[PDB]
């Protein structure tokens, strides 16, 4: 497959790499993407694949490492997240998510 | 003494067979080896509440002819907080050179305490207390000249993270 | 966590509904009413002739003895003993007294105990289908003597199981009775007994719930049946005194 | 789910079988790869369900040239590799008969 | 944790499923090991009896039973949700088939009559259904030998050889690694009796197991010689003795 | 010191003990090594102690731990503990696990109507996450324990996840019955005329737990007799105490 790719690098890279294009165009930029399908397929391969050509860094949240057994412990906890995102900007999230289940 | 007595009520076959699960490997026990089994080098004693067992283990072990001593688990963690296991470690050493022995220890559902309930390093009490127990018993050898007994209501909520496989190999219900 | 998802879970309560073990409790519940009465029957084979036996108890002395009874002449040739309450206990009698009739009545002769232990316990099945009615705690003995068959002993209980032993008991106390015939068969290998006599046979049955039972018997305390053709009916005192004298 | 929080979405499925074939070259990269090798087939022979099942596949056919010592493979080491993913998956869970048409 | 789709019958959940019939055929496999598997000139019919106390005479109740001269049965699971159901089935034979067709039925025909005595119990709260089972085997002059099963949901599954009960599957197993097609049926009854050895503990004689065949037809169990036409059953179980040799043939 | 099984021994070997000791063999071939597998097969039969057994040999680092302690009543209390071992299990590698009950936790479910069995799966989900997302290699913790396999989420089964399933006997193979008598034999002194194959065929169903529960009921008894030496006829009074019907506790009330 490399279809896909081409979607994950024009929405990641381009308001990256160069986004004086977009003032050209006339639009916003991308702020995220999400994918789907059965496992053993070879998703949660890519997110390992991209760091290596990204150039900018990256982070990794499995589900269930945000939970930490107290009320508020959590949303400290993701908000000590994205912090840490903005100083060592630009950055790039990979999160298996089910804590949004339900 | 070897000549002591017991008399109270209530029970026989009990008082009969631990005479059997724990007089011979004391007496003349050169003969388990060569036989070929491994001794039991633990027991256990489990039953309902209100039965008074705490003076039954004081005293068949006194008509055998053992030095019998008892303390229980509550101020090894109630006088002693964070100070308990070095009293273990004692309580085996001057049981050793004062050979042979007998242990009596109730309330022993004490040590679990968390029982690693979170991992926390807030209980390493109530873990290592667990902790130097095992280590100790299993530097027995269980050669025959030092013995173990335990007790509680709830076995069930007992920890077998040990004491069940090997160490209180034997679990006798009462009536 | 045998009963704990039972307890709470529903489950108790309700007949019809299984549990996810397989398990429906209700009727596994009733059993717990057999012994209410910690009480504790008997019964055994002949040649020809059937015996049971079963404690009376010494209550406050205000009661009428000759009523206390759970040994009920059902028919001729048949007669039966319950475990359980009395109240529980009629309801069965009942519904079978009005049975044994209506078949000589359609049929042309006198049920067997075989039958009879078919046809009531053919019944309770489906009061543990439907909700017509709780389950009757009850564990209930027969007795006959047969004109194809001999004796036969029979024995119902509330589900529906129903097999005719060679000798049995019942009550809070089976383990040391029949243990204290199991292994009396075991030696001469005979689903019967001896002692042509009914008489015998009883001082028989007597003894060995009193050996494993655990203490010594009057006449009072008992009450005891027994089959013969033509006839079931109930007995005097006599039969221990000309016992011990004996012995 | 909503676009200003995830712009877009990806579906990602299972492959083809001309699909597939390249999925075994990678991982075959550095097995030996005996000569006479149709592997376009082996897909053919059983689509890999999955796309990583087959990830085991040529993993599994190695194996058995190790229970043997040798080192290297052809076609049937993949052959027999199909057996196991495919038909022990229908003959894993397939095993009631109480059902309802 | 529940499931509250469960404590009753006539409620669907969301994966369009049903509540108490799943565990009843739960109530089955818990009980004893019971098959039939089949042959080419006749059909076997097996079980034991788990004995639960010694004083309990195991033969004034028969696991297996008569349903027409040429249909026999056996459960495995409940009991008392067996000698229920004959009683209601048997009849059904005589009530709407045979008074007004003359004869007794196929085998097929008795099954449907059979599984919706099944099904009533199925459709309707303040009824449990019937937590057995049952393997019905017969013969007839159209279709031929037959066997069949029969769960408390009122499907009946056919088959040729197979078992139910706890030991089922290490059966089943080991039917087909002893199974053919051209089977005949004094070779297809030493089968289901080694297959029986396997799934028991203890005794293994002529009275703790019984069980049935199917055959060509044995008027000595008839009873009123002098026709020429009525070849009398098809049906007997194999006394104590008739079994107790053949295992000292093996 | 086991008793025999031979070619289930001879598996694990090979999944277990060459990928820590040996790794040129799986590297010029090709292929990645397995990871761990399951030892599915009914109760009291050697399974934990073969993978003690395994770590006597290798030499390497055991985590034992058993599936009802993941499972805890605080939200998030449970999944700290699968990421905890693991945080170690690396740190003393090499390393290896065991796990005497999974089916416990592990069951396919069509979906959860309730709060407490979706932590189950969010235990699961870090379970079958660890293992897959970016780690070492010389770990081959998971050795999943239980009594069946026809339960677990074939989910779990992704080949990757486990890929040796194992069985062991349950009754009525004799061979790996009378194997084990002689190795228990072979530790203790018997006299000549103590024969045991009157023992194996007698039985029809028991384990390999059962035979050390009679053993030391068997060598129990001489001493009891105060003997030195044993011989037969203490035995046959212990094949009855580990042997069937104990007691009826509540056998016939259950359905009927
Ligand atoms: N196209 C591919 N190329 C190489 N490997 C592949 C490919 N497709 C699948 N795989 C294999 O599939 C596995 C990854 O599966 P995948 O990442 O889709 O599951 P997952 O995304 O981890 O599931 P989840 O994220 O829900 O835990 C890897 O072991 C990888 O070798
Ligand atoms: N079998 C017995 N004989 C005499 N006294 C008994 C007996 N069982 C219980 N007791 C009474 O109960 C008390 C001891 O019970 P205790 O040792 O507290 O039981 P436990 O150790 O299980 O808590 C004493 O006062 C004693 O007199
Ligand atoms: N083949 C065997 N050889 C030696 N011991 C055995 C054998 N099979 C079982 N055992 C005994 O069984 C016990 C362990 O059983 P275990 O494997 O823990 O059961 P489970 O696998 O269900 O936990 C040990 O004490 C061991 O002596």
């Amino acid at each position: 497959l490399t279809k896909q790719i081409k979607e994950i690098k024009e929405v990641i890279e381009l308001p990256v790499k160069h986004p004086e294009l977009f003032e050209s165009l006339g639009i916003a930029q991308p702020k995220g993407v999400i994918l789907y399908g059965p496992p053993g397929t070879g998703k949660t391969l890519l997110a390992r694949a991209v760091a290596h050509h990204t150039d900018c860094k990256f982070i990794r949240v499995s589900g269930a490492e945000l939970v930490q057994k107290y009320i508020g412990e959590g949303s400290r906890m993701v908000r000590e997240l994205f912090v840490m995102a903005r100083e060592h900007a630009p950055s790039i999230i990979f999160m298996d998510e089910i804590d949004s289940i339900g | 003494g070897e000549i002591t007595f017991d008399g109270i009520g209530g029970l026989t076959e009990q008082i009969r067979e631990l005479r059997e699960v724990i007089e011979l490997p004391l007496k003349n026990p050169e003969i388990f080896q060569r036989v070929g089994i491994k001794p039991p080098k633990g027991v256990l004693l489990y039953g309902p509440p209100g039965t008074g067992k705490t003076l039954l283990a004081k005293a068949v072990a006194a008509t055998i002819g053992a030095n019998f001593i008892f303390s229980p688990a509550s101020g090894i963690v109630d006088k002693y907080i964070g100070e308990s296991a070095r009293i273990i470690r004692e309580m085996f050493a001057y049981a050793k050179e004062h050979e042979p022995c007998i242990i009596f220890m109730d309330e022993v559902d004490a040590i679990g305490g968390r029982r690693f309930s979170e991992g926390t390093s807030a209980d390493r009490e109530i873990q290592r207390t667990l902790m130097e127990l095992l280590t100790q018993m299993d530097g027995f050898d269980n050669l025959g000249q030092t013995k173990i007994i335990m007790a509680t209501n709830r076995p069930d909520t007992l920890d077998p993270a040990l004491l069940r496989p090997g160490r209180l190999d034997r679990k006798v219900e009462i009536p | 966590s045998g009963a704990a998802a039972a307890s709470a879970a529903g489950y108790d309560r309700h007949i019809t509904i299984f549990s996810p073990e397989g398990r429906l409790y209700q009727v596994e519940y009733a059993f717990k009413a057999t012994n209410q009465t910690n009480i504790n029957s008997l019964a055994v084979r002949g040649k020809d002739c059937t015996v049971v036996i079963s404690q009376k108890k010494v209550p406050d002395k205000l009661l009428d003895p000759t009523t206390v009874s759970y040994i009920f002449c059902i028919s001729r040739t048949i007669g039966m003993v319950v475990n359980g309450p009395i109240p529980d206990a009629r309801n069965a009698a009942l519904r079978a007294k009005a049975e044994a009739a209506e078949f000589r009545y359609k049929y042309g002769y006198d049920m067997p105990c075989d039958v009879l232990a078919k046809r009531m316990a053919n019944l309770s099945q489906i009061y543990t289908q439907r909700a017509y009615m709780r389950p009757l705690g009850v564990i209930l003995t027969f007795v006959s003597v047969d004109e194809e068959l001999g004796p036969s002993i029979y024995k119902t209980d509330p589900a529906g199981y129903y097999v005719g032993y060679k000798a049995t008991a019942t009550g809070p106390k089976q383990q040391e009775i029949t243990t204290n015939l199991e292994n009396h068969f075991k030696k001469s290998k005979i689903d019967h007994i001896n002692e042509e006599s009914w008489e015998k046979v009883v001082e028989f049955a007597i003894t060995h719930m009193i050996d494993a039972l655990g203490t010594e018997f009057s006449k009072n305390d008992l009450e005891v049946g027994v089959a013969t053709k033509d006839k079931f009916f109930t007995l005097s005192a006599e039969n221990i005194e000309e016992r011990l004298v004996a012995i | 789910l909503r676009p200003g929080r995830i712009d877009r979405k990806i579906e990602f499925p299972p492959p083809s079988v001309a699909a597939r074939a390249e999925i075994l070259r990678i991982h075959s990269r550095k097995m030996n790869l005996t000569r006479g090798i149709n592997l376009r087939k082996v897909a053919e022979k059983m689509n890999g369900c999955s796309g990583a099942d087959v990830k085991g596949v040529c993993t599994e056919a190695g194996m058995y040239a190790l229970r043997e010592r040798r080192i290297h493979v052809t076609q049937e080491d993949f052959e027999l590799a199909v057996g196991k993913v495919m038909n022990k998956n229908q003959e894993t869970a397939i095993s009631v008969a109480k059902l309802f048409k | 944790m529940t499931d509250r789709y469960s404590f009753s019958l006539t409620t669907f959940s969301p994966s369009g499923k049903l509540g108490q019939i799943d565990y009843a055929l739960t109530a089955v496999k818990q009980g004893v090991t019971s098959l039939g598997i089949k042959a080419t000139n006749g059909v076997v019919i097996a079980t034991e009896k788990k004995s639960s106390s010694p004083l309990a005479m195991s033969e004034t109740l028969s696991k297996v039973s008569l349903l027409t001269p040429d249909i026999g049965a056996v459960y495995s699971g409940m009991g008392p949700d067996y000698r229920v159901l004959v009683d209601k089935s048997r009849k059904v034979a005589h009530t709407s088939y045979k008074r007004i067709y003359g004869e007794y039925p196929p085998t097929k025909l008795l099954v449907s009559e059979v599984a919706k005595i099944m099904q009533e119990a199925t459709q309707s709260g303040g009824v449990r259904p019937f937590g057995v089972s049952l393997l019905i085997a017969g013969h007839d002059e159209f279709n031929g030998f037959s066997l069949y099963q029969v769960d408390p949901s009122g499907s009946y599954f056919p088959w040729k050889a197979t078992a139910i009960g706890k030991g089922s599957v290490a059966a089943k197993t080991f039917l087909e690694k002893r199974w053919n097609d051209e089977l005949e049926l004094e070779d297809a009854i030493h089968i289901a009796l080694l297959t029986l050895k396997e799934s028991v503990e203890g005794e293994f004689n002529g009275d703790t197991i019984e069980l049935a065949i199917i055959g060509d037809e044995n008027p000595d169990l008839l009873g009123y010689t002098g026709i020429p036409t009525d070849k009398g059953p098809r049906f007997r179980k194999l006394t104590s003795q008739e079994i107790n040799d053949r295992l000292e043939a093996l | 010191d086991v008793g025999g099984l031979d070619m289930q021994k001879q598996e694990i070997r090979e999944a277990v003990e060459l990928p820590l000791v040996q790794a040129d063999l799986y590297e010029q071939i090709g292929i990645d090594p397995p990871r761990g597998v399951l030892l599915y097969g009914p109760p009291g039969t050697g399974k934990t102690m073969l993978v003690k057994a395994v770590a006597n040999s290798t030499k390497a680092a055991f985590i034992r731990v058993n599936g009802s302690e993941f499972v805890h009543k605080y939200l998030g209390e449970g999944p700290r503990m699968v990421r905890d071992v693991f945080r170690l299990a690396r740190e003393n590698a090499p390393s290896i696990i065991f796990i005497d009950e999974v089916d416990s936790i592990a069951t396919k479910r069509f979906d959860a109507q309730t709060g407490s069995d979706r932590e189950v799966q969010r235990i699961l989900i870090e379970l079958l996450t660890q293992m897959d997302g970016f780690d070492q290699s010389t770990n081959v913790k998971v050795i999943m324990a239980t009594n069946r396999a026809d339960t677990l989420d074939p989910a779990l089964l992704r080949p990757g996840r486990l890929d040796r399933k194992i069985e062991f006997p349950s009754l009525r193979d004799r061979r790996e019955r009378r194997l084990i008598f002689g190795t228990i034999a072979s530790k203790m002194s018997l006299a000549p005329e103590a024969d045991l194959d009157s023992l194996i065929i007698r039985n029809d169903s028991l384990s390999g737990a059962v035979i050390a529960a009679i053993m030391q009921e068997a060598g129990l008894r001489a001493v009891r007799k105060n003997r030195y030496v044993i011989l037969q006829s203490d035995l046959e009074e212990a094949y009855a105490t580990q042997v069937k019907t104990d007691n009826t506790v509540d056998k016939f009330d259950f359905y009927k």
